[PDB]
């Protein structure tokens, strides 16, 4: 547990995010923020991972399961 | 302003064959994070993760969340089944319906943490 | 069926279409699944890159022949009848890494 | 200046301190201000890419280049 | 010899070509600049299909900009005073507050 | 590819014709934009021109002390000359202002642009 000093606008942004995302606490909001700071190229990581996945044919391999448990 | 993002409800095709193959056509809540979702929308293609939704309320379990027609845009009251979570190609997105309320989204986060043993 | 185990999965609708995956649904849902789906994370041997939503599983403890990676961004709930046989299980550290990767991909606070 | 008591894991505080050292910031609080702004604008990088692409794509904007040496 | 004030939309001459821009330098610096000098402005364009966080929607007025436009704070520029031709109008205090936020976002400034 | 970062001093080309009106300038745009422009190889960077005329340092200008690596003479950043330029006008990196000098430059920008609270 720490004590931080932020501006009124900072706490307003944080509270709006926590509200929109349905998070239980400002600490949860800040955890999301830190997790975003943590991975700067995550969008790129997803693009490349999906590219590997499609290039290997794995969506065709696993697609027979897409309807399991439903219907 | 639905943009294919987390918490949004979309009608998706869950049939392996798709085409003229009937049924397996369900609403679903997007639960993949919005960096992934925004990447899929930017590329026009990707792999998202959704929680299927059913109008058969039946017995409600702690890993399922009641979704109300008043807020979601669904025609009837439904139930998100976190135990049926699955990743799908964005090609299987059919039609945006709306999004869950903030309360419904919080409880869907709870249900996911329970189903996947991610409570801390 | 327990969380963290690697199992061989039947992906047929035919021939030999079977692939390993890690069980990530909790043990009790696994015990009650046939009342039915098990939630698994696919695994691949291509480890040229390992992204933050993926976890390396070390051939020492896997039971697989080579180092692999679990692709948490490809999580899928599949019919219980597809779980053919157990091949191995991840270490406690690898399973914690998989927990973090799942929270990351699914935007889940902890 | 609003003050908060918040709970962050050891790993989270390590990430925050690493961002602080990385960005040459004076305190964890400044680090968290940066983090909150990032929270407010999740697609900012793509926003800049698209804004620059539209700007360069418009022929009515190249004229602004003519001012690059004003005052110097 | 006109006075140019922060928040005013001005028509600027880009000749070695006439474009609207919002004055964002403070009025002390502007008053000095008319006598010296450069004024810092934010270019305005009519392409409002998307309004990114470092840009501000300027709603059309009857006497000013006839169509909705946007101020692009990511294109902020300091230009020679002589280029400032005429005032077109004033952004509202709400539009200028949004422009302050866009400038702080783009320039990594707080408070 | 050279990563442009806020608070770093680059040699920039400010001539409209692209004539040896090149001079140092401090990058002041945020590093999300800067890193995007770096990653894509194109974009627009916002900089503050620097001059070796340190006759008087007004509150909207910042004294930059000379270093062994970067600027060899003391200079001043002119926040009143802030301007956005295409990335191809950034020629080569020279150095980096201190943390205190960058805070000073924050205050100078907020003063020149009326962004103070």
């Amino acid at each position: 547990k720490l004590s931080v000093s932020l501006s009124d606008d900072d706490v307003a942004i944080l509270d709006a995010y926590v509200k929109r995302a349905g998070l239980p606490s400002r600490s949860a909001g800040l955890q999301h923020a830190i997790r975003v700071l943590r991975y700067p190229t995550l969008e790129d990581d997803y693009a490349n991972a999906w590219q590997e996945w499609s290039a290997a044919g794995d969506t065709d391999a696993w697609e027979q399961t897409v309807g399991d448990g439903v219907g | 302003d639905l943009m294919m993002r987390r918490g949004e409800i979309w009608q998706v095709d869950l049939d392996p064959a798709r085409g003229s193959e009937a049924n397996n056509q369900r609403p679903a809540v997007v639960v993949s994070n919005d960096r992934a979702n925004a990447t899929a929308t930017r590329l026009g293609r990707g792999v998202i993760t959704v929680v299927p939704v059913t109008s058969n309320i039946a017995k409600v379990y702690p890993f399922q969340v009641l979704l109300s027609a008043t807020t979601t845009g669904l025609q009837v009251d439904c139930k998100a089944q976190a135990e049926q979570i699955r990743s799908i190609a964005t090609e299987r997105l059919l039609r945006p319906i709306g999004r869950v309320s903030a309360a419904e989204l919080a409880q869907l986060d709870e249900a996911l943490k329970l189903h996947l043993d991610l409570w801390s």
